[PDB]
RNA sequence: CCUUCUCAAACAUUCUGUUUGGUAGUGAGUGAUACUCUUUGGAGUUAACUUGAAAUUGCCUUAAA
C-alpha cells in the first residue's frame, strides 16, 4: 500500500519548509490546510522517508 | 539658523520636567510648536509636509509599542491593480532585509464595503499608526476613511510613489517606503498661525540626536514658510521660546 | 490586594498586564491545570513568551523546565495554584490571582516570604485604578482564531469545561455560581457559551 | 401616484454628487482657462479611448479639430440634471434619450464636453458610419403643404436639399456628408438642418429572451462606460462604429 | 376560533421590513447545481494540472434550522405561514423567544424557496455573514425586533 | 400567556462537540473533485475551456456545405 | 395627551428639510418644518421637528414611521405632548505695532521656566 | 435603496530618482496650556479620547404594467 501523488507532493512542501518540526507543521495555515494532529503528518512523513530521502 | 545650544538647553530641562515624582502621551511625546503669519489660510489641505529627518523615530517606535500596551502598525493604502499583483511576502521579503514590516495592505474597494460602517471603520482605523496611501487614490479618501481619521497626524495618509513613470513597479515603492519610514516626519498644515510638529516619544530620542531632529527642521521650515515664533513644548508644560523671528 | 473587573475583560486585562510589564519575573495562578493549556497556547500563538506548569504533563518536564524560570531573569510562567505549591522562588515580584484560590484561608499564609492583586466582580493591601480604554483590543483578533484551528477551540473548550467545575467545587458561599455565563464565556471569547 | 422614501433620499444623494461634480470641473477649466497654476490637478486636455484586452489607451488632446458623433444614454440611476447640464443638453438638443447628432472637437468644445459626459456617450465615427447612419435616419423640418411645417419626415429627395440649403453649393444629400466628414464652413448649417437621429433602443422590449438581454447587456455599458466623477476626468471614448451596428 | 400559537402566524412582517430582509438574504444564494457543479470542473481542469475560505450562504432545511436555533448558531430566521402541516412549525417561534435568537414571520412559503434554489422552504436562516453586511444585518434584527416582537407582544393571548 | 419562554435561555440544550469537518475544508467537495480528475484522467469528461474550443470550430460552420450535388 | 408636533429622529444622511417636508406631505397638510444643524459647518444632526395642521394625520404617521428602515438605519419618530412648541432650528450653511508687543511677549515668557 | 475626485507636470533615468501641484469631513460629547488676531465682540488654530450610522429644538423614461 503506498500514497497518492498530491499526497507525496503536499509532503514534499511540508518537509522542506520545515524540517522535524511537527509543531509549527500542524500550527502552520497554508500549507497544512486540513488541521490534522502531529501523529497524523509524522506517520505519513514516515511511510514518504521509506519511499524518498 | 537656530544655535544647537540653546536646543539642549531647551530639551534638557524637559527632561527635567519629565522627572518629576495620558501618562502614556504626556511624558512621552517630544513636540514642537510652530507659528507662522497665516500658514495656507484659505485652503483647507490634508497634505503631510515629509520632513526630512537624519536619524529615524521610527525604528525608535518600532520597539517601544512592544513594550507598550499599543501596537505600532502600518498600513498601506493600494488601488486595484497593484493588490491583485502583489502580496505582503513580496513586501516581507525586501522590507525585513531592514526589518520594517506592512502589517495590512488594503484596497481602496475596501474602505467602501467592508469597513463603510463608521464604528468597524473607528475600530480599524484607530489600531494603525501608520497609514500610507498610493497616489492614485490618495486624493480620494476623505470620503472614504472618514474626517474622524483626519484629526490625528498618524491615521492622516502619506503620499507615496508607487509608479515608475506611469507604470506601478515593486522596486519603486520597496525604497520609497523606506525613504518615509527611517528618514521622514510628518507635519500637517492647519489653515490657522499655529502648527506643532509632534516629533516623537521621549524614551527614545537620545537628546544629543533630539537636537539634531529639531534642527533639521528649523531648516526645512524657515525656508519654505514665513514664521513668527518657535516653541518646544512637553505636553502642556511651560511653552519655551526656541526661535524668535520678527 | 485586587483590581475590581468584569467577567468580560478578565483575561483582556490580563493581557494588557501582562504587555506593559515584560521585564519582571511574574506569576499568575490560574485555577485549572487544563485552564492553562489553554492561557498557555494563546499567549504564544498570540506571541508572548510564557511559560506553562500543570498536572497534566510528565514530573521532570514539569521541574526542569520550571528549573528554566528560577535561573532565568526577565520572563513569565503560568502555573496551577497546586503544582506551585510549596515552591516559591524568592526572586519574583508581581504575583496576581487570577482565581479564588483553592484555600481562601491559607491563601494569605503563603505569601509572606511579591506582590498581589487579585479579580472580583461581587466578591491587608489596597486596590488599584485602571483606566478601562486601555485594555488591547486583540478580541477581534480572537474570535477569528477561535475559530479556526479546533486545536485552539477544543483548548479554549476544556479551559472553558473545567474552569467552571472548579468555581463550582470551591468553599466559599460568596464564590458559588452566581455570575453570569454570558460574560465567561467572553473571557475565553465565545459568541455562544458552549 | 406615492413616492416611497427611497426614493427621494437617493435621488438627492446623487444629484448633490453631480451639482458637486460639475462644481469642481467648472472651477478646474476656469483655472485652465484664466491660466493661474498655482495648484491645480493637471495641466492639459485629455481623452481617452476604451475599445478591445479592455484597453485603455490615454491621450492627449491638440488642438486638430475632430468629428465627433455623441448618443444620449440616459444614465445614471437617479440623477436630475442640474441647471448647468439642462444647457448644454438642450444646445444640442440631445433631451430625448438614443438620438443623436454630430459636432466638432475644439479647445472650445473640449471644456465644456467634460460636463456632459455621464449622460451621454461620445466618440470619433467612420466614414461609412457617417453615410449609413445619413441615408438611412434622417429628419428635415421643412415646411408641409402650407401651413404644418414641424412634419420633420425623411430624407426623401435630393431637391429638397436644392430648396433649404442650395446656394452652398448643396445639391445633394451626398454632398452633406462632403459637408461633415470633412470639415465645411456650412458644417453648421447642414448640422441645423439634420436635427436628430432618432436611433432605436438595443433591447427594445419586455419579455422572455428581452428581459434576459437587458440584463446582459446592462453590465455591458459598466464597462464599456465608467464614470470618473474627477476634476481632471479624461473624457471617455468608444468606438461609434461597433455601436452603430447596435443602433442601426 | 384560533388557538393562539396558531394566529402567532398571519400577524406577519410588513411591506418595507420584508423587501429590505431579501435585499440582505439574495446576496446569500446557495450555489445552485448547475454553479457547483461547473465550478467543481474549473478545480478538476486547473487542480489536476496547476486556499479559499469558507463561503457563507443561508441554511434552509428545518432539522438543520431547529439545529441551529438552540446550538445557537442562527441570528436571523425566517419563517412562513403557509404549511401544508401547520404543526410542523408552530413551536418554532417559541424555540426562538426561549433561546433568545431573533425571529420574523415571512409571508410565502414560495417566496423562501425563490432565495434557496427549491420550491418551497419553510424555514430559512442566516447564521453568519460577511463583515460588510455584518452591521446592515444587526441593523435588520434591531428593525425586526421593534417591528414585529415589540408591537406584537400580545400575540401569545387573543383567539 | 407565554409562560415558560419569558425566562429566556443560556447554554445551548446540547453539549456536543463540534466535529473537526466544520472546520478544515470540506472532504466532500474535495472527494467530488478527485473524482472528476479521476474521469478526466479515464479522459469520460472534457474540461469546459476546451469545450468553448470544440464549440469554436463547430457553430461557424454552419449553412456551409453542399446540399444538391 | 398627544400633540401636533413631531420629532422624527435618527435620519439618514443626506436627508434635508426639503425631502422631509416632500414626504410628508404626502400624509397630508403640514404646518412648519425643520431640521437641526451644525451652526459651523451646514450639515445636520440627524433629527427634526415638523408638524401637521391635522392632529389626526400625526399620529397617522407616527404609527406608521416608528421604526421604518429607511437606507441604513430606521427612523424613530414621536408625537409630543401637549403644547412644546418646534422653536429655534435656524437653517446654517457653510459659514510694528505688532512687533511691540511680542518683543514684550518673548521676555515675559523666560520667566515661566523661571515660575516653574 | 444613490455609491464616493483610482495622477497630473517638470527635470534627471539605474530597470526610478528628484521636485511641484492635486484631498472642503456622520453627528454628538469630554478634555489636557499654549498660540496668533482684531476687538470684547470671539475668530482661526494646537494633544488626546469616547460612540450600535447614536440623536428631544444654540439668532431624462422600455428600471413600463
Amino acid at each position: 500500500r503506498s500514497q497518492s501523488e498530491r499526497e507525496e507532493e503536499w509532503l514534499e512542501k511540508l518537509y522542506k519548509k520545515h524540517g522535524d518540526d511537527y509543531k509549527k507543521m500542524f500550527f502552520d495555515k497554508k500549507l497544512n490546510i486540513y488541521q490534522q494532529s502531529e501523529g497524523d503528518l509524522k506517520r505519513r512523513l514516515l511511510r514518504w522517508k521509506k519511499r524518498n530521502g | 539658523a537656530i544655535p544647537r545650544e540653546r536646543v539642549i538647553k531647551a530639551v534638557n530641562e524637559l527632561i527635567k520636567f519629565t522627572s518629576k515624582p495620558e501618562e502614556e502621551l504626556k511624558k512621552d511625546l517630544q513636540l514642537i510648536v510652530v507659528n507662522n503669519k497665516s500658514f495656507t489660510g484659505t485652503s483647507k489641505s490634508f497634505k503631510l509636509k515629509l520632513l526630512n529627518v537624519k536619524h529615524s523615530f521610527y525604528k525608535p517606535w518600532k520597539e517601544a509599542s512592544a513594550t507598550a500596551v499599543k501596537d505600532f502598525k502600518v498600513l498601506l493604502i493600494l488601488k486595484d491593480s497593484d493588490i491583485k499583483k502583489v502580496s505582503e511576502d513580496d513586501l516581507f521579503d525586501q522590507l525585513d532585509s531592514e526589518g520594517i514590516k506592512v502589517d495590512e495592505i488594503i484596497c481602496g474597494k475596501d474602505l467602501k464595503t467592508v469597513y463603510k460602517a463608521y464604528e468597524a471603520r473607528n475600530a480599524f482605523i484607530s489600531q494603525f499608526s501608520l497609514i500610507l496611501a498610493d497616489d492614485s487614490i490618495v486624493t480620494s479618501l476623505p470620503k472614504l476613511m472618514g474626517g474622524k481619521a483626519y484629526n490625528k497626524v498618524e491615521t492622516t495618509p502619506i503620499s507615496i510613489r508607487t509608479h515608475a513613470n506611469k507604470e506601478f513597479s515593486l522596486t519603486t515603492l520597496t525604497n520609497n517606503i523606506k525613504k518615509v519610514y527611517m528618514n521622514q516626519l510628518p507635519v500637517k498644515l492647519p489653515r490657522g498661525t499655529t502648527l506643532n510638529v509632534h516629533l516623537g516619544n521621549l524614551e527614545w530620542l537620545r537628546p544629543e540626536e533630539f537636537v539634531d531632529n529639531v534642527e533639521l527642521i528649523s531648516e526645512q521650515l524657515i525656508k519654505a514658510y514665513q514664521i513668527r515664533s518657535i516653541f518646544i513644548k512637553t505636553n502642556r508644560s511651560p511653552v519655551l521660546p526656541l526661535y524668535y523671528n520678527q | 490586594g485586587y483590581v475590581v473587573c468584569d467577567s468580560d475583560k478578565r483575561f483582556l486585562l490580563l493581557f494588557s498586564f501582562l504587555k506593559r510589564n515584560q521585564k519582571k519575573k511574574i506569576i499568575v495562578f490560574l485555577s485549572s491545570c487544563n485552564s492553562v493549556k489553554y492561557y498557555a497556547e494563546l499567549l504564544n500563538y498570540i506571541d508572548l513568551p510564557v511559560l506553562e506548569l500543570h498536572g497534566k504533563q510528565k514530573q521532570q518536564k514539569r521541574t526542569n523546565t520550571f528549573f528554566e524560570f528560577c535561573n532565568a531573569e526577565r520572563g513569565i510562567l503560568i502555573c496551577t495554584d497546586v503544582a506551585a505549591r510549596g515552591l516559591d522562588i524568592p526572586a519574583v515580584d508581581w504575583i496576581i490571582q487570577f482565581d479564588p484560590p483553592d484555600d481562601p484561608r491559607d491563601y494569605i499564609h503563603r505569601v509572606g516570604r511579591g506582590k498581589s492583586l487579585m479579580f472580583l466582580t461581587p466578591n491587608p493591601l489596597n486596590e488599584y485604578e485602571f483606566p478601562e480604554n486601555k485594555i488591547a483590543n486583540v478580541q477581534s483578533q480572537l474570535e477569528k482564531l477561535i475559530k479556526s484551528n479546533y486545536y485552539l477551540h477544543q483548548t479554549a473548550k476544556d479551559g472553558y469545561r473545567s474552569y467552571l467545575q472548579a468555581y463550582a467545587s470551591h468553599s466559599l458561599k460568596t464564590v458559588y455560581q452566581i455570575d453570569k455565563l454570558d460574560l465567561a464565556k467572553v473571557a475565553k471569547s465565545y459568541g455562544f457559551p458552549v | 401616484k406615492f413616492v416611497r422614501a427611497e426614493s427621494i433620499v437617493a435621488k438627492t444623494l446623487a444629484t448633490s454628487r453631480e451639482k458637486e461634480r460639475i462644481k469642481r470641473v467648472s472651477i478646474l477649466e476656469d483655472k485652465k482657462a484664466k491660466n493661474e497654476t498655482q495648484h491645480i490637478a493637471s495641466g492639459k486636455d485629455f481623452i481617452l479611448k476604451i475599445t478591445e484586452g479592455l484597453i485603455r489607451e490615454k491621450t492627449t488632446y491638440d488642438g486638430k479639430p475632430a468629428l465627433l458623433f455623441i448618443v444620449r444614454v440616459r444614465g445614471p440611476l437617479a440623477v436630475n440634471i442640474p441647471n448647468k447640464a439642462f444647457k448644454i443638453l438642450s444646445l444640442l438638443r440631445l433631451v430625448e434619450t438614443n438620438t443623436g447628432v454630430f459636432v466638432k472637437l475644439t479647445k472650445n468644445v473640449y471644456p465644456l464636453l467634460k460636463v456632459i459626459a455621464p449622460y451621454v456617450v461620445i466618440g470619433k465615427p467612420s466614414l461609412s458610419s457617417i453615410r449609413s447612419l445619413i441615408q438611412k435616419r434622417g429628419r428635415i423640418i421643412y415646411k408641409g403643404e402650407n401651413e404644418a411645417e414641424p412634419h420633420e419626415i425623411v430624407l426623401n429627395d435630393n431637391n429638397i436639399v436644392e430648396e433649404q440649403l442650395g446656394d452652398h453649393g448643396i445639391i445633394c444629400v451626398e454632398d452633406i456628408i462632403h459637408e461633415i466628414a470633412t470639415m465645411g464652413e456650412s458644417f453648421s448649417v447642414c448640422n441645423f438642418f439634420l436635427q436628430p437621429f432618432k436611433l432605436n433602443r438595443e433591447v427594445s422590449g419586455f419579455g422572455s429572451l428581452n428581459r434576459l438581454r437587458k440584463i446582459k447587456q446592462r453590465e455591458a455599458e459598466s464597462r464599456t462606460r465608467q464614470f470618473s466623477n474627477a476634476a481632471t476626468a479624461p473624457v471617455i471614448e468608444v468606438d461609434i462604429d461597433s455601436l452603430l451596428a447596435k443602433l442601426n | 376560533k384560533v388557538p393562539p400559537t396558531i394566529a402567532q402566524f398571519q400577524y406577519t412582517l410588513d411591506r418595507n421590513t420584508a423587501a429590505e430582509t431579501f435585499k440582505l438574504f439574495n446576496k446569500y444564494r446557495p450555489e445552485t447545481a448547475a454553479e457547483k457543479k461547473e465550478r467543481l470542473t474549473k478545480e478538476a481542469a486547473a487542480v489536476a494540472e496547476g486556499a479559499s475560505p469558507k463561503p457563507y450562504a443561508v441554511k434552509y432545511g428545518l432539522n438543520h434550522v431547529v439545529a441551529l436555533i438552540e446550538n445557537k448558531k442562527a441570528k436571523l430566521v425566517l419563517i412562513a405561514n403557509d404549511v401544508d402541516p401547520i404543526e410542523l412549525v408552530v413551536f418554532l417561534p417559541a424555540l426562538c423567544k426561549k433561546m433568545g435568537v431573533p425571529y420574523a414571520i415571512v409571508k410565502g412559503k414560495a417566496r423562501l424557496g425563490t432565495l434557496v434554489n427549491q420550491k418551497t422552504s419553510a424555514v430559512a436562516a442566516l447564521t453568519e455573514v460577511r463583515a460588510e453586511d455584518e452591521a446592515a444585518l444587526a441593523k435588520l434584527v434591531s428593525t425586526i425586533d421593534a417591528n414585529f416582537a415589540d408591537k406584537y407582544d400580545e400575540v401569545k393571548k387573543h383567539w | 400567556i407565554d409562560w415558560f419562554t419569558r425566562h429566556e435561555e443560556v447554554m445551548p440544550l446540547t453539549a456536543v462537540p463540534e466535529p473537526k469537518r466544520r472546520f478544515v475544508p470540506s472532504k466532500n467537495e474535495a472527494k467530488r473533485v478527485m473524482k472528476i480528475v479521476r474521469a478526466i484522467r479515464e479522459g469520460r469528461i472534457i474540461p469546459p475551456k476546451k469545450l468553448k474550443e470544440m464549440k469554436e470550430k463547430e457553430k461557424i460552420e454552419n449553412y456551409q456545405y453542399d446540399l444538391w450535388g | 395627551e398627544y400633540s401636533g408636533i413631531i420629532y422624527v429622529s435618527r435620519l439618514p444622511h443626506g436627508f434635508h428639510e426639503k425631502e422631509l417636508s416632500k414626504y410628508f406631505a404626502q400624509f397630508g397638510d403640514l404646518k412648519e418644518v425643520r431640521l437641526a444643524r451644525n451652526k459651523k459647518t451646514g450639515n445636520s444632526r440627524h433629527y427634526g421637528f415638523l408638524e401637521f395642521v391635522n392632529k389626526e394625520d400625526a399620529m397617522i404617521a407616527q404609527e406608521s414611521m416608528n421604526n421604518y428602515l429607511l437606507m441604513g438605519h430606521l427612523l424613530q419618530v414621536r408625537v409630543l405632548p401637549k403644547g412644546a412648541k418646534i422653536e429655534k432650528l435656524y437653517k446654517y450653511k457653510k459659514r510694528k505695532q505688532l512687533k511691540d508687543n511680542m518683543k514684550q511677549k518673548h521676555e515675559e515668557r523666560i520667566k515661566k521656566l523661571a515660575k516653574s
